[PDB]
């Protein structure tokens, strides 16, 4: 809610954040263009020539489009690898607490959550 | 999301780490040390505070006979510890002197992109528009060695703040190793006091250990000797101090008292009484005596 | 009270609990040295260029410290091999814990 | 103080870290290591002597029947610290360095 | 017109200065109590004068 | 300004090296003055008393 006289609004590193829209007097949220780093995930060439990657920190109903296999994870969004829901130790760190690797499935690029040991009851 | 800057998530969520600390909760509560060193061996918990006690030499039946005590006394200190942090506003405050230094580094590159930098303007666009291509490039040259030297300054910095992080990890596992894995005789390592236990808690960025410390708490003054003469022998403890409260001698355990009758079960000869220095006269029991005559 | 045979033995004691803290980590950060200085300002992206490779050493110590955060994390807590429970029955000699 | 640059006096002065250090020395010789860990009590300095002798694995009566003899060695040794100081070009080295 | 730097200079310097006096406190703030030799000076014959 | 920020970041170094040095010898007062050690050479050439 601008003051009637106040035309953009401002954040905390004086970026302009709103506007008002000058014909008709209404509040615009500014949002920065969605950008990103874009990791590539491979096992060694000497393995095999697959690969996934991952779009860091970006939603991906804004990716333009490895495999079609395509999930969103805290880091970013995943083409490429299927997330399974076994847990092992981490070969291939993504984040937060995701990783991926190369499994059977014939072969193919997994992701899946860590394991952090086997439990035991002492 | 600004101006080409990223913040990663961390590779293990917070919900990892708590669980790494309850193993090691867990670990150390039903194992005791056993489990840094090989596999979890269990042992009943008072056991493993007798264990720690005789590390710091004091003698197990002191724990068996004080353990309700004991046990209230622990109690009432892990109350306060929830009570302290309650309270005292900066108690964590080495944590926020992270974050607010990464904050206070971000914010200034920001801010350093609306600076002329000894430009005509700080927007690329309104120099691109507002003049020809060759005093253009110049001015907008001005404008890129400045935010390159600005964002090489912020890099070289983040080095530097990197590696006090890292030598502060570095002292994080050692205590996490030699504290809360096994018991420390490293004095002011692992806290005041004598060194019992450690227990991790996570914290965000940052660890928090609850060191459980035993401290000696109503003296009393003695006379004492460091040898007693019996039959022209010197004797001195095995384990222990000679003590007098006036009128007899007994032999104590150097952190409790704990008064004995002099034996040569707890001491032992060596020598005549004519060399040490503060030697005294007094009777040092023989059990075999008596138990043979009669 | 020094003197040349007296000696002072503690007839009690207490257990304290006391707390020391410690940073682990810190933030991981990122740059596009090309977003940051230029902003598709594609005169900017050409003169840039001609700086030489100041933006992939940039990116490179940046990578450094982030890939070294996890390392402190890991090195601090992952020293258990196992994933240990406590029992149901939390009864451990009059000690609380809870 | 020059063109701007200037310095600060530290807040603890000599005379408050020498009252330190000679708190310590006070502490160690009456005490012995009781007071890093609770109440100071206080032990003849013979008998400290003897613990510090049990703890590393000699027994108590190789102090006792060689007290003059390690008195004198400790003493020689002193002196010779103070000579050793007295005079050699760079023995506080690191300190100028700095 | 160059912004920030020498705010952040004065910080940094202020930072490394308010360090030094923890330093010294650290290394000789450690004794609780103002201990006290006694004023008879002999510990069984050792000399620490 | 870029030789005074020259100047600053010599100044951090420096510091974290004087506070290395710093903690070692508080760590050496409490191990080694506060108590009696068992690390060898941590203290001196010997078995420290
Ligand atoms: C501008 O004119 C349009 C005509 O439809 C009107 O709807 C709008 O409210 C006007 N805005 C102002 C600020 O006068
Ligand atoms: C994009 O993904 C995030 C999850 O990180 C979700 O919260 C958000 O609603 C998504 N946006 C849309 C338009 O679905
Ligand atoms: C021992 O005696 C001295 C006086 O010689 C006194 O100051 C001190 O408080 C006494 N210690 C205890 C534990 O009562
Ligand atoms: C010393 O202890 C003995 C216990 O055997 C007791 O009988 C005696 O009265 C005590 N002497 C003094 C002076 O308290
Ligand atoms: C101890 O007893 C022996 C013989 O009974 C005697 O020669 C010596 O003087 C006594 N010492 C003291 C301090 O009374
Ligand atoms: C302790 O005994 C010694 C004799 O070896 C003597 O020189 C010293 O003065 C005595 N100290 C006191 C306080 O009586
Ligand atoms: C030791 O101190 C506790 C208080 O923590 C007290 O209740 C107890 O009576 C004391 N023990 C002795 C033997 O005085
Ligand atoms: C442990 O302490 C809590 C208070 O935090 C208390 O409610 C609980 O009863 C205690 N456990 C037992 C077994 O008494
Ligand atoms: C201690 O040594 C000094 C020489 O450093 C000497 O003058 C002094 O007499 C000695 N003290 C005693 C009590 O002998």
């Amino acid at each position: 809610k601008f003051l009637p006289f106040q035309q953009f609004g401002r954040d905390i590193a004086d970026t302009t954040d709103a506007v008002r829209d000058p014909q008709t007097l209404e509040i615009l949220d500014i949002t920065p263009c969605s950008f990103g780093g874009v990791s590539v995930i491979t096992p060694g060439t000497n393995t095999s020539n697959q690969v996934a990657v991952l779009y860091q920190g970006v939603n991906c109903t804004e990716v333009p489009v490895t495999g079609s296999n395509v999930f969103q994870t805290r880091a970013g969004c995943l083409i490429g690898a299927e997330y399974v829901n076994n847990s092992y130790e981490c070969d291939i760190p993504i984040g937060a607490g995701i990783c991926a690797s190369y499994q059977t499935q014939s072969q193919s690029i997994i992701a899946y959550t860590m394991s952090l040991g086997a439990e035991n009851s002492v | 999301k600004f101006n080409g800057l990223t913040v990663l998530p961390p590779l293990l969520t917070d919900e990892m780490i708590a669980q790494y600390t309850s193993a090691l909760l867990a670990g150390t509560i039903t194992s005791g040390w056993t489990f840094g060193a090989g596999p979890a061996l269990q042992i009943p918990f008072p056991m493993q505070m007798a264990y720690r006690f005789n590390g710091i030499g004091v003698t197990q039946n002191v724990l068996y006979e004080n353990q309700k005590l004991i046990a209230n006394q622990f109690n009432s200190a892990i109350g306060k510890i929830q009570d302290s942090l309650s309270s005292t506003p900066s108690a964590l405050g080495k944590l926020q002197d992270v974050v607010n230094h990464n904050a206070q580094a971000l914010n200034t590159l920001v801010k350093q992109l609306s600076s002329k930098f000894g430009a005509i303007s700080s927007v690329l666009n309104d120099i691109l528009s507002r003049l020809d291509p060759p005093e253009a490039e110049v001015q907008i040259d001005r404008l890129i060695t400045g935010r390159l030297q600005s964002l090489q300054t912020y890099v070289t910095q983040q080095l530097i703040r990197a590696a006090e992080i890292r030598a502060s990890a570095n002292l994080a596992a050692t205590k996490m190793s030699e504290c809360v894995l096994g018991q420390s005789k490293r004095v002011d390592f692992c806290g005041k006091g004598y060194h019992l236990m450690s227990f991790p808690q996570s914290a965000p960025h940052g660890v928090v250990f609850l060191h459980v410390t035993y401290v000696p708490a109503q003296e009393k003054n003695f006379t004492t000797a460091p040898a007693i003469c019996h039959d022209g022998k010197a004797h001195f403890p095995r384990e222990g101090v000679f003590v007098s409260n006036g009128t007899h001698w007994f032999v104590t355990q150097r952190n409790f008292y704990e008064p004995q009758i002099i034996t040569t079960d707890n001491t032992f000869v060596s020598g005549n009484c004519d060399v040490v220095i503060g030697i005294v006269n007094n009777t040092v029991y023989d059990p075999l005596q008596p138990e043979l005559d009669s | 009270a020094y003197s040349n045979n007296s000696i002072a033995i503690p007839t009690n004691f207490t257990i304290s609990v006391t707390t020391e803290i410690l940073p682990v980590s810190m933030t991981k950060t990122s740059v596009d040295c090309t977003m940051y200085i230029c902003g598709d300002s594609t005169e900017c992206s050409n003169l840039l260029l001609q700086y030489g490779s100041f933006c992939t050493q940039l990116k490179r110590a940046l990578t450094g410290i982030a890939v070294e955060q996890d390392k402190n994390t890991q090195e601090v807590f992952a020293q258990v091999k196992q994933i240990y429970k406590t029992p149901p029955i939390k009864y451990f000699g009059g000690f609380n814990f809870s």
